[PDB]
Parts: structure tokens; C-alpha cells; sequence
């Protein structure tokens, strides 16, 4: 982990070491292209992200009666939620870490009980639906029902504001390829026809780089379990 | 003489050298609205007669 | 989940901040140019919602006698409709968002009471028909028969005028497909050898990234369920 | 659906946006140029409408003794049918649905009394026979037969003036596909070679479009229906 001013530092002493949006002693990006970096930087952690299952993260709703889609917003939020509008908030979290709407892909529900509940099983009556990515919909909302949603989770959306994040969570092994993006998104901005052949090495490096981290799974993407099909089956 | 004549900082002027850039993009402007040239290639000569 | 305000903000310090059609402090697009980005941004995410099954919403329509077609338009609804044109509105929307008339294709149809009609079926003498992708035809209305139809829904259209919708709900993962296709449009309106060549880049970028979306089902787009016709054939 | 209008706002916002036609508030084509529009995009529409089958409209033809051969026209409507030359027309429509020539392809012919009449089966005696695509032919007119003609219809022709036709009834998924087209028409026309590569793009934009809708089948193209030959052929 490390801040977002270090990221800056790297970058300027880095891949747009060479760049007019750096300050004369190298040490900093140019304050008015500063959120120039920020957009760019924010979509090159959701693609990370989203090819790599990196970040695992849970949340708990509760179930509220007379409510059947359950939207994974903000605003739902204990600690966000506005009273005016929002009769009591389902979606539970802690002052310290809010939820932040970083949901990509649900991967397992549990209930209080400890019971698996099915997803997206049209053919069973007690499972649960998905009609939106970031959408869940219970068609039985019970008294003391309480759902927890493990997913896959992107990074934190970053910001120069002093109450937003300021720091980057990710392996070290994928900074080359942060920068790659970065560098790749600046250089294609520039219309001129050499800023766009050199755009375009930034991006094949950034893809090697990515396959080359697969290749030695180095993030422990890969998972195997123990086999239980075999007592199940009754083999025996 | 001085260097205003010739031409002036606005486009558009009285400049000797603003008078020609006008009148050049006129005629290109006039087969423009005739519908003959697309907006890409009536820029591309008017830049190359600069 | 943002205003359509971030998305000029977005595209101003993000793809188009070299072109000409930003302000001067790259913080917004020019008003002369606004219904521009309009277009371009409808036409990317109809793209976007017909190659995944994104969003699900359903509609309730109340049969009337003497009536056959359906069509599944605004001004039908109970909702947003002219009283003088139409005297009984048979589109239910009397909670949650209005009907936004984002029919794409239907999915299936369920009656009232609860069982299931045949759709498109020209065999069946009971199976309703769809002359029209956007149209349903009944061929039998009934004193009470109310039928709701599922449908994948395209995303609601943008417009920057007085009382329109101007909020964007996408998974965050396709934000970068969205920016490449509108500078796509962009770059390949101005006519210019050295744009065109510009303009095909991101158009294969925009393809590139919704492939990388299939390879690893980011949204969630497959659908499974247990196997129910092994009870059906007998075979026990 | 939309009035013609919107089409020129969307064609002016849209492909011919940096075109001499259009109005220099960018809201509007020249009037004098509207005509080339509008006979551009009355082609476009019939290409769709030929690859997809969205339309499907049916008429009512009346058997007329001594007459064998009805020709599907506008001058043989009751609404359109000049009494100084027909002495009673035989194609029945409404006022507010005049009937407008739209014929295409016909699938299915239904008499009054409900029994399918088959088309173009030479061997058998009671067919019907199409000596024109729009052309219908009965060998038998009987004394109160009445024929239905269910056909592949295209989208009524636009017109300019205000008793004709202003609105456009096209899935919403193909308007970059209108777009295209209409694009590679005016490209086309101009015979600059820089403008004849621009034109190829647009056409080959356009087909894109039309087979990624076959390919996910976002107009409901493909129909199935309940086997009835295990029936007939009496397997049991």
C-alpha cells in the first residue's frame, strides 16, 4: 500500500518522465492534469480487477417486508442513507468502512442460518435472483430474514479530495502494468500519428504483462478443493 | 509600413495577409454550402494554401 | 450510478480532452455540442444492453375488450399519459419509476392467474403472437384476464431538457466501452484521413473490451438451473 | 417511434454532422435538401424490413364475380377508389387506415369461412396462384367468398407533406444501422475519391449492425412452433 502522491511520483519519474505535464523537478504531475490521471487511473484498477479475482468482499442486507429488489447502493446505506426520503436503511456497514458500491460479480449468498441460497435457479421456488449485476431480488422477504453477499470487489474509486481514498491496494507484481494502461491512455489522447504507434507498445506490454502473471500464477488466481461428489454419489 | 498592415493577430482583419485567408475561405466556403466538399477535406485545403 | 454531468466531466479529462470540443479548463463540453454527446451516448448503450442481458423489467397490461394489439408504448401507460387521447389507459405503473418504453424482446408472458402462455406458438390455439417486436397481440381478451410481460430492457433514453432522465445506470466495467464507442462516432464524423485511422482504433477497442467481458462473465450473462425434464420424460 | 423530424436532428448531430446540408445551428438539413433524405431513407427502410421479418400485416380481399385477378393497389380500396373507372372496389380498409400498397412477400391466405388455402401448388386444383409478387389470383370465385391475406408488409413511404406519413415505426436497436445507410448514400454520391472510402466504411458499418442483431436475435427473428406430423403421420 502506498499513496496516491507516490503513484504520481512514479509516474513522473516514469513512463511520462518525457511529458509536459510534469513538474520541472520531475517530482510531481501538473496540478491541472492532475484528475486527467485520476480518470484514467480508476479504470485501469477495474480492468485489474475484473480479469484477476483479487479483492473478495462481503456484505449484509436484511431483509425489510414489503420490499423485494434490494439495489447494492450507497444511499441504502446505514451510514449514508437520508431519512427525508429513506423510511430505515437494509444495507449494514461501519462508520470506518462505509460501503462504497464496489460490487462486480455476486458469487455466493448465505443466510443467518447458514444456509446456501441458489442464484439465478429458474427451475427452484426458494432461490434468488439477480435482475440487475448489482441488483438482488428475494421474492420471499421473511421476519428475521438476514441475507450475507460474498463478491468479487473492485478497488475503491480514488480522489484528490481530502475525505476520499488516497491509497492503492494491489499487488506489487502488477504496478508495471497500472503504468502500461496509464501511459497508453495519455499517448492515445495525443492525435499525432507518432504519440499513437507509441501508444500502442504501452498497451501490448500492459497485456503481456498481464498474461505473464497467469502463466505463473502469481496472484493465486487458481483454486481446487477437495472432491466431496464422491460420498455424495454413494460410490463409497 | 509597419507589421499591422501585413497582418493582423485576429483573424479576420484588416491585415493584408487576414484579407487573402478570408477570400480564400470564401470560395472553398461557397462550393461548401453547394454540397461538394465534406467539412474534412474544405479544412485540409484551406491549411495547405496557409 | 452517476448524473450525466460526471459523463461530460469524464470525457472531458478522459478520451476527448485533445479535441477541441472541451472548454478551456477541460471541465465540461461546449452547450453548441451537448445533443452531440447525446446521440452518440443512446446509441452506445442501446449497443451495449442488446449484447448482454444486462437489465430484466416487467410491465402489467389489463386486457380490454374490443382490443387485440398492445403496443408497449409511453403514452399507453397509466403514467405520463393524455387523458383526452386515450380514455383507459391498460399499463400499470402506479409504483416505482414510470415506464420508460425500453422493449427490446420479450422473454416470456404470465397470465393473472398464474400459469403460463405460450408465445409465438402457431400451433397452439391458446399462444399469444407478436406481429411486432414492440407490439402483443391477444386474440381472446377476457372480462378480467391481466397479463405481465418479461422483457430485456435497453437502458432508458438521456436527454439534457427540462424534466428528463439524466442519470446513468451501467455496470461499471463497460465505462471505458461507453467512452471508446462515443469518440469512435466523434472522430469518424470530421472526414480526416489522419481521424479515420484514429477512429478505428477505438472502435476495436470498444469490441476488445466487451470480448474480455464474455471471456471471464463479468455480468454474470450465463444462466443454469437444475435439470427438471428427467422427472417429466419418467425416466425416474 | 418518432416523428421525421427527430431524424434530421439525429441526422444532423449524428454521421452528417461536418456536411454542407445542414443548418448552421446544426438542428436542421437544408430544406432544398431534404427531398435527397427522404428518398434515402424510404430505401433504407426497405432493406430492413426485407432481412428482418418486424412487420406483419394483414388485408381484406372480397371475391368479385368475372374477376379472377386482384392486384393489391391503392385504386382498388374503398377508401382510394375512383368511381368514374372501378365500379366497386374489392380491398376493404378503414379511413384512418387507408391501405398503402406496403405488400412484400405473402405468407398465408385465409378464406372467410377459416379454412388455409394453398398458394402456388400447381398439382392441386383449389390453390391460389401468384402471377405478380403483388398480384392475387383465384381461379374460382365463388358467390360470398371472402380472402385474408396475411403478408410481409414494409414501413409505410415518408413524405414531406402533411397528409402523408411523419413518423417512424423501426426497432430502436437499428437506427445506427438507418444511419449508416443513409451515410453511405450521400457519401456515395459525391464522386471525390477521398469521400468513396468514407462511404465504404458506413456501408460496412452498416452490415455489422445487421448481423450482430441476427446473431443474438434481438428482433425475435427465429420462430418455432409444437410438432403436429407426430400426429398426423400416426406414430401415437
Amino acid at each position: 500500500m502506498y499513496y496516491i502522491e507516490e503513484l504520481f511520483c512514479r509516474l513522473a519519474n516514469g513512463v511520462l518522465n518525457n511529458t509536459g505535464i510534469v513538474t520541472d523537478d520531475r517530482g510531481d504531475i501538473e496540478d491541472d492534469s492532475k484528475p486527467f490521471i485520476i480518470v484514467a487511473a480508476n479504470e485501469a484498477l477495474t480492468r485489474l480487477h475484473g480479469r484477476f479475482n483479487m479483492r473478495n468482499n462481503n456484505v449484509v442486507v436484511e431483509m425489510q417486508e414489503g420490499r423485494t429488489n434490494y439495489p447494492l447502493l450507497a444511499k441504502y446505506a446505514v451510514q449514508s442513507y437520508d431519512p427525508n426520503e429513506v423510511k430505515c436503511p437494509f444495507i449494514m456497514d461501519l462508520a470506518g468502512e462505509k460501503f462504497a458500491e464496489d460490487v462486480i460479480r455476486i458469487l455466493e449468498v448465505y443466510d443467518d442460518k447458514g444456509r446456501r441460497r441458489p442464484l439465478n435457479d429458474r427451475n427452484n421456488p426458494c432461490s434468488l435472483f439477480t435482475p440487475r449485476p448489482n441488483v438482488l431480488q428475494n421474492n420471499a422477504p421473511k421476519a428475521w430474514e438476514v441475507l450475507n453477499v460474498m463478491y468479487q470487489a473492485k478497488h475503491p474509486k480514488l480522489s484528490t479530495a481530502e475525505d476520499g481514498y488516497n491509497e492503492i491496494d494491489i499487488p506489487d507484481t502488477l504496478d508495471p502494468a497500472l503504468d502500461a494502461y496509464i501511459a497508453y491512455r495519455y499517448y492515445t489522447s495525443l492525435n499525432t500519428p507518432e504519440s499513437s504507434a507509441k501508444a500502442a507498445e504501452y498497451l501490448s506490454f500492459y497485456d503481456s504483462i498481464c498474461r505473464e502473471v497467469v502463466e505463473y500464477d502469481l496472484t493465486s488466481d487458481t483454486e481446487v478443493d477437495t472432491n466431496t461428489l464422491f460420498r455424495k454419489r454413494g460410490w463409497r | 509600413i509597419t507589421t499591422e498592415q501585413l497582418t493582423t493577430r485576429e483573424v479576420g482583419g484588416s491585415g493584408v495577409f487576414d484579407a487573402l485567408m478570408q477570400s480564400a475561405s470564401n470560395h472553398l466556403l461557397a462550393e461548401f454550402k453547394n454540397n461538394r466538399i465534406t467539412g474534412g477535406d474544405y479544412v485540409k485545403a484551406y491549411i495547405a494554401t496557409m
